[PDB]
């Protein structure tokens, strides 16, 4: 007769076990982005001209002192580091990461993108079908700035490289039931982003991993959803009266 | 066989029923609006209607005075009964109380509950069930019929 | 012209479908409109709807099925609006039912819908060898006991008048039409296409011309349910099945200097506002009388 | 008395799935025109009655705070007024309750 | 179509209920008076 | 124990070809270890079988059963999940396809009677399973008409053959 | 048990035997082993009688598969698409030959209860009985109590 | 813990059976199944019908244009050169056309010599029914032509099945004699008509009109429909017998639920008697001349 239930799931965390860890948590990347590059608002019109964009992209990279010192530190930490050979590698990494996300190849996606980038690109998409393709590249990727964060407590240097990418992509996100949700698979829509890659310099292997995806504040709004969305109002208690904002 | 019966069985007997009704009437007089079981409120409606009539008989009426003394357990309500409820119910003949069924109690008993209220009280009005306006389709058709009847004479 | 009534119906439906296709192709993309809900029940509600695609019926579906069951009319921020008419711009919506405080607009919409249904029954309840031309639906107030529709019959049909059997046949046809649920569709067209849509009824052409004259943009509102197309003022009810009680009360032959017109008066009540048998009999008896209200 | 034999599942189903034992669907459900919640046609709206009960509880709490004793009941009429209101000539001479909350829309001056 | 139950006093207004009662009462009185002389009809 | 009703909602269908009809969305939900009784919960589940979600909620609001509130909360959670996770617009366009109630792990206690006698008392627990399908509710099946009965009888007479004849 | 199992009428595939006889056995695949003692009968049958049977019946494709298996099996696939699998586990050469001949002679249909031992199409030659085939006709076709 | 492997393996077999029952796999090709040998299958197909085909002709007939296109698509997707051998498959279009023509002509001649009174529309309908998709596909499936047919989409849609069957027929016509091909056609397509009715495959619309036209051709004035016997008139299931009299001579009679249906059945019976397609007719001759 004296029998009770078991298996009550609870998630209680305390500072004592967190601080009494025998081994510190090994981090393959930093938390976020330290210095966020703020692009000028005239980039959309400047991109219409080839030389008028390329000359400015070359000038801005060279004129900044922080980018030059970061590149010098990366070169002295690891040899055979070339800025000119970087944009092709970044383009290939981005394309392969998108293909891996299409194929749901989580292992290769983990090898390519970092731990701060994988959840943001897997969380809301793990239960949906993606048909992404690469068609054309209007403008070659351009390295804008290079940043390095050095933590002397552990002697770890993390180098992040920001690359402006103007791409022509076709995206079609389906639903778990097989019905189209987001967009069509044959429309070659043009996008412009800033990919921030991160590579640990102290690590002997040091694979180039994409870390952040910066969008300009003035970027055009994303394409409308195919469905209709209803936004609920504030739920009012019986003793609370509604206030209409104006 | 319960043919021709007007009083329902409540409490532990006749005296217990009388005491329960007396307590309910005292609460109703004190608060001007109470909520209880539907059967209890329905039974108390008649006594509440009779109490106003007794109060209207005047303060010096010994029968009314002793009736109020018996019923109103809290003696501070007797002056209130004779000087507030009775004076404000003068032209009204029998429209002294309003009873409305409220939704069942949230407790596990799920009892059928009603609310009784003295008219003209200083409390927010209950959500009374209001009739449809004359601007409705059927009401407007009936208004047209009424106009035709008036014009026919 | 040597045209069968079925061929006329087919041509009208095809032309209406082509006009609707042109209207749909007028908007190439799906624009997002932010519509506020100004109703008394749920203030501050926001709907992200598709431009020229979403409808107030879809808004009611987003809210709850109770709105779809009860609400008949939509007030888009300045004017009445039928449930099956797509929205155009960002606005605010208020739903209107039969038992509202000021249901006059809904009563007018129901009156016009009943008149259109009666006209549809009359136009197709007559023999093919005879000619029947619908003139218009005279807007009489709700105080009048019956909705009226104007019909011009063949010249040889001017002697006889429909009897109780004919009225019961018309009522049965109307009830059969009600039995099948036929949504009411509203389309905004121009007089140029309305003339070719009708093209046969002189009275309808005159009505279209006089309705387009008062509109500087030459816009004619067309309503179509099933296979019947007609022009009427204002919006209509979303569903035919809303009409529960329906009767063809009487007919009155009014003779003018040019032609004689049969004014058919009928009585109807919705499912929400159905009345008792004796009340319905009294209302029908009142509706039996002549109704005269044109201006 | 004890059962003679075990009743079969078919008999049990025929007994406890009869329409008499089934829950009947209620067709008197309607929506409140005021707040849009559900209520029955012969029953007051739960939401509106809850609002009224809350307001009445607050009013009675304040009127009992005004009276320091359990047996100290007013001998005259009582009137409740909200912020931004003053007693009228017909409301003068009566016990007065003053509330910091504004006057609700459903509560009429009268 | 889950139609609800409707009685004659549900959709009427405050001013129409007495009118309906009178319109029924006088009609019933007239019908009763009409049959009061059966031998001559 | 067994947990498959929760995992039934994680299935992924291949994308629909252009031209195929839109497959209605199906949402499976379940509430585990409810103190309510199995048969009493089954009565409520049978009450709302085949009905629209709004009408089921309306009936459960005024239902006096203790499990009515639990089923109403389950339906609200299922509707919220359908709106948020699944690509299901028109939150009032759902109907209850299946609504069942099973038993769970019971608790055994001693119920005394008298003269030192006792029985085993089972604290009961029930699991509620609900399936919501996007679209209008299916129409109720009407009783067979006289014409259909006559057609079936004529067909049965016509399908006869001379048994043990050849 | 007839009520427990299924049933079928006496039928023939493609009206076999009417125009010409077609052997319904299409293929016969033996799976055996070379070291398993249970495969002794299958091995001896393959050594001795499989070639003679193949010569006698050229319309059946015979496959032989030695494999590391414990239960020697024979799979017969018929023209109906039916697959009948039998075990030749520990059987003599005579038994194997008898089973092979039985499989060859079978039509590949399901082995269930046959409702009737006969099957004739249109057995109503010269007419079929109806309640009017033996009743004489009256003059004018009048009913027994009908007056013309 | 029960020590044993036989029980575990037997339960694994049971689990496989349950999985097969729960989720049926799509049909797979017999060639793709392990035990298969195309040359042996071709030889067995030739031998089982007591016929002497040509191996090259059969291989030519058993290939299909869809199969060739699929192989070419695979070739293009893989990047290998197959134009040397894949382009020389010699699609069976000509063989199928010749088989269709010869089979239609032979069936028409057979029906003309068997039933001289059958009209042109009737014999055309009979030939079309015998060469229709359903009958030919059923014959091919029972003869395992579908298994030996080289084509994508293993279901082998009815047009592809019919094309393959008539390609085999044309290959037989080219290899053996026309008389032997006619005997094969008689044995494998006419037998499908055993127990069948003429109208079940003719599907006429106006039996009375066709009967009166046939009587006009045969110099008969007009049939008169007369009620011979009946059983109940006010009952829910009346039975009527309608007979046809030409010059007051009964030629046919038909039963029915109603008078119109009985008259239509009587007209059908009279038409069948006139055309000779009766239940009491001579059975088809299956012999070796
Ligand atoms: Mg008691
Ligand atoms: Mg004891
Ligand atoms: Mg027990
Ligand atoms: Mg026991
Ligand atoms: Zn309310």
């Amino acid at each position: 007769s004296e029998k009770e239930f078991v298996e009550h799931a609870r998630k209680a965390g305390l500072v004592i076990p967190h601080e009494r860890l025998e081994r510190p948590i090994h981090l393959a990347c930093t938390a976020g982005i330290f210095d966020a590059y703020v692009p000028p608002e005239g980039d959309a019109r400047i991109s219409s001209l080839s030389k008028e964009g390329l000359a400015q992209r070359a000038e801005r990279l060279k004129k900044n002192v922080a980018s030059q010192l970061s590149i010098r530190k990366i070169r002295e930490s690891d040899p055979n580091f070339k800025i000119k050979d970087f944009p092709e590698k970044a383009k290939d990494i981005f394309i392969e990461a998108h293909l891996c996300l299409n194929n749901s190849d989580h292992d290769r996606l983990h090898t390519l993108v970092t731990e701060n980038c994988f959840p943001d690109m897997v969380w809301d998409i793990r239960y949906k079908t993606v048909r992404w393709s690469f068609v054309e590249s209007l403008e070659p990727p351009q390295v804008v700035q290079v940043r390095c964060s050095s933590l002397m407590n552990q002697g770890n240097i993390y180098g992040q490289v920001t690359v402006r990418m103007h791409t022509r992509q076709t995206l079609a996100i389906y639903d778990r039931f097989g019905r189209l949700m987001y967009g069509q698979e044959d429309v070659p829509r043009d996008v412009l982003e800033y990919v921030v890659f991160e590579k640990h310099l102290v690590d002997p292997y040091g694979s180039w991993r994409m870390h952040g995806k910066i969008i300009p504040p003035w970027a055009p709004p994303k394409q409308p959803i195919l469905k209709t969305v209803m936004i609920p109002g504030p739920q009012l208690k019986p003793w609370e009266e509604f206030e209409e904002p104006q | 066989i319960s043919h021709g019966r007007v009083f329902r069985r409540l409490g532990l007997g006749p005296e217990s029923r009388i005491h329960l009704l007396q307590n309910l009437l005292t609460g109703l007089v004190r608060h001007e609006r109470i909520e209880a079981s539907w059967a209890r409120v329905d039974e108390l409606r008649g006594y509440a209607e009779k109490l106003i009539d007794y109060g209207k008989l005047g303060d010096t009426n010994e029968r009314a005075m002793r009736m109020a003394d018996f019923w109103l357990t809290e003696k501070d309500l007797i002056p209130k009964l004779f000087q507030v409820l009775a004076p404000r119910f003068q032209g009204q003949n029998g429209g002294y109380t309003r009873m409305l069924q409220i939704p069942n109690r949230n407790e596990q008993d799920r009892a059928k509950m009603a609310v009784i209220e003295y008219k003209g009280n200083c409390l927010p009005p209950l959500p009374l069930p209001r009739r449809d306006s004359n601007l409705t389709l059927l009401n407007q058709l009936l208004q047209g019929l009424r106009q035709d009847q008036e014009a026919s004479s | 012209s040597q045209l069968s009534p079925t061929e006329l119906i087919e041509m009208q439906n095809d032309l209406f479908n082509k006009e609707k296709n042109r209207q749909l192709s007028l908007t190439p993309r799906t624009e997002k409109i932010e519509v506020k809900h100004v109703g008394k029940t749920d203030p501050g509600t926001v709907f992200v709807m598709n431009k020229n695609i979403s409808t107030p019926y879809s808004c009611a579906m987003h809210l709850s099925e109770w709105y779809c069951r009860k609400s008949i009319l939509a007030l888009v921020d300045g004017q009445p609006w039928d449930m099956y008419k797509p929205l155009t711009k960002s606005c605010e919506i208020k739903f209107l039912t039969f038992k509202d405080d000021d249901p006059g607009e809904v009563n007018k919409a129901y009156w016009r819908s009943c008149a259109m249904m009666m006209g549809c029954v009359i136009e197709r309840a007559f023999k093919d060898e005879y000619v029947v031309s619908l003139v218009r639906a005279p807007e009489v107030p709700v105080i009048a006991g019956a909705f009226c529709y104007d019909v011009v019959l063949d010249k040889r049909l001017d002697e006889w008048m429909p009897t109780k059997e004919n009225l019961h046949s018309f009522t049965k046809d109307a009830r059969a039409l009600i039995y099948k649920d036929l949504p009411f569709e509203t389309l905004e067209v121009e007089a140029k296409v309305a003339l070719e849509i009708f093209q046969h009824n002189k009275y309808k052409l005159d009505f279209i011309e006089e309705k387009a004259s008062q509109n500087p943009e030459r816009i004619v509102k067309l309503h179509r349910f099933g296979d019947f197309i007609d022009v009427s003022e204002g919006p209509l009810i979303p569903r035919t099945s809303i009409c529960f009680q329906y009767e063809v009360s009487a007919v009155h032959n009014l003779q003018t200097q040019s032609s004689l017109v049969r004014r058919f008066q009928g009585l109807s009540l919705p499912v929400h506002l159905r009345a008792h048998f004796t009340i319905w009999n009294k209302l029908l008896e009142r509706s039996r009388k002549m109704v005269t209200e044109d201006k | 008395a004890a059962p003679k034999n075990r009743r079969s599942i078919e008999v049990n189903r025929c007994r406890r799935r009869n329409p008499q034992k089934l829950i009947k669907v209620k067709n008197n459900i309607d929506v409140c025109p005021e707040c849009g919640h559900l209520k029955q046609k012969h029953i007051l709206c739960g939401y509106c009655y809850e609002k009224v009960r809350k307001e009445t509880a607050e009013i009675r709490r304040q009127m009992g705070k005004q009276e320091g004793g359990p047996f100290r009941a007013p001998t005259t009429e009582t009137v409740v007024l909200y912020s931004g209101e003053t007693p009228s000539e017909q409301d003068q001479g009566k016990r007065i309750i003053e509330r910091e909350r504004k006057r609700p829309s459903w509560f009429t001056q009268n | 179509h889950g139609k609800s139950v409707t009685w004659w006093d549900e959709h009427l207004s405050e001013e129409n209920v007495p009118f309906v009662k009178q319109l029924v009462s006088d009609e019933n009185k007239a019908q009763l008076a009409s049959k009061l002389c059966p031998l001559k009809d | 124990i067994s947990r498959k009703w929760e995992k039934k909602n994680k299935i992924v269908y291949p994308p629909q070809l252009p031209g195929e009809p839109r497959r209605p969305a199906e949402i499976y939900h379940c509430r585990r270890q409810i103190k309510y009784s199995k048969d009493k919960m089954w009565y409520l589940a049978k009450l709302i079988r085949g009905m629209s979600i709004d009408q089921a909620l309306a009936q459960l609001e005024f239902s006096d059963k203790k499990g009515a509130q639990i089923i109403k909360e389950v339906l609200l959670e299922a509707q919220d999940m359908a709106v948020r996770d699944h690509n299901v617009e028109f939150r009032s366009n759902l109907y209850v396809a299946e609504s069942t109630s099973g038993r769970g792990q019971y608790l055994k206690r001693i119920r005394y009677h008298g003269r030192g006698r006792f029985g085993i008392m089972e604290k009961v627990f029930c699991h509620y399973f609900v399936k919501l399908v996007e679209g209008p509710p299916p129409p109720r099946e009407a009783p067979k008409t006289a014409v259909a009965h006559a057609r079936e009888y004529i067909q049965e007479l016509r399908n006869r053959t001379i048994t043990h004849a050849l | 048990t007839a009520r427990g199992t299924a049933s079928r009428f006496l039928t023939s595939v493609l009206h076999n035997g009417l125009g010409r006889y077609v052997q319904q056995l299409q293929r016969l695949s033996f799976s055996l082993s070379r070291d398993a003692p249970s495969s002794r009968g299958a091995r001896e049958f393959v050594e001795r009688e499989v070639t003679d049977f193949a010569r006698r019946n050229p319309g059946v494709v015979i496959y032989v598969n030695p494999r590391p298996c414990c239960v020697p099996r024979v799979v017969a696939e018929y023209l109906n698409g039916a697959v009948r699998e039998e075990s030749i586990h520990c059987k003599s050469v005579e038994e194997i030959a008898a089973l092979v001949q039985k499989l060859a002679d079978q039509s590949g249909l399901d082995v269930i209860r046959i409702r009737k031992p006969f099957h004739t199409d249109s057995p109503s030659i010269q007419g079929q009985w109806h309640p009017f085939t033996n009743k004489p006709t009256t003059l004018g076709g009048l009913r027994p109590r009908e007056v013309q | 813990a029960k020590k044993g492997f036989r029980a575990a393996y037997r339960f694994q077999k049971e689990l496989e059976r349950w999985r097969l029952l729960r989720c049926p796999p799509p049909p797979v090709r017999r060639s793709e199944k392990p035990n298969w040998d195309y040359h042996a299958e071709i030889q067995a197909f030739g031998h089982r019908l007591q016929e002497t085909f040509s191996l090259d002709l059969l291989k030519t007939a058993f290939v299909n244009s869809c199969y060739i296109k699929s192989e070419e698509a695979k070739r293009q997707k893989l990047g290998i050169d197959k134009e040397a051998a894949l382009l020389n498959l010699k699609d069976n279009q000509e063989l199928s056309e010749q088989g269709i023509s010869f089979s239609q002509t032979c069936l028409t001649q057979f029906f003309e010599d068997a039933f001289p009174d059958l009209p042109t529309e009737g014999v055309t309908s009979l030939v079309d029914f015998l060469t229709s998709e359903e009958v030919v596909c059923h014959v091919a499936r029972n003869l395992a032509v579908e298994q030996l047919a080289l084509s994508a989409e293993f279901p082998v849609p009815p047009p592809v099945l019919r094309q393959t069957f008539f390609a085999v027929i044309g290959a037989l016509l080219q290899s053996s004699g026309p008389e032997r091909t006619a005997l094969f056609i008689r044995d494998f397509l006419i037998t499908q008509m055993t127990g069948k009715e003429l109208f079940e495959m003719w599907t006429i619309t106006n039996p009375m009109g066709l009967l009166v036209e046939e009587l006009k051709k045969r110099k008969i004035s007009a049939p008169e429909s007369r009620l011979t016997r009946q059983s109940g008139s006010t009952t829910a299931l009346p039975v009527y017998f309608v007979g046809l009299y030409c010059d007051r001579k009964l030629i046919a009679e038909g039963p029915g639920e109603t008078v119109l249906v009985a008259e239509e059945e009587a007209a059908r019976v009279a038409l069948r008697k006139l055309f000779g397609f009766t239940e009491n007719r001579r059975p088809w001759d299956y012999s070796k001349p």
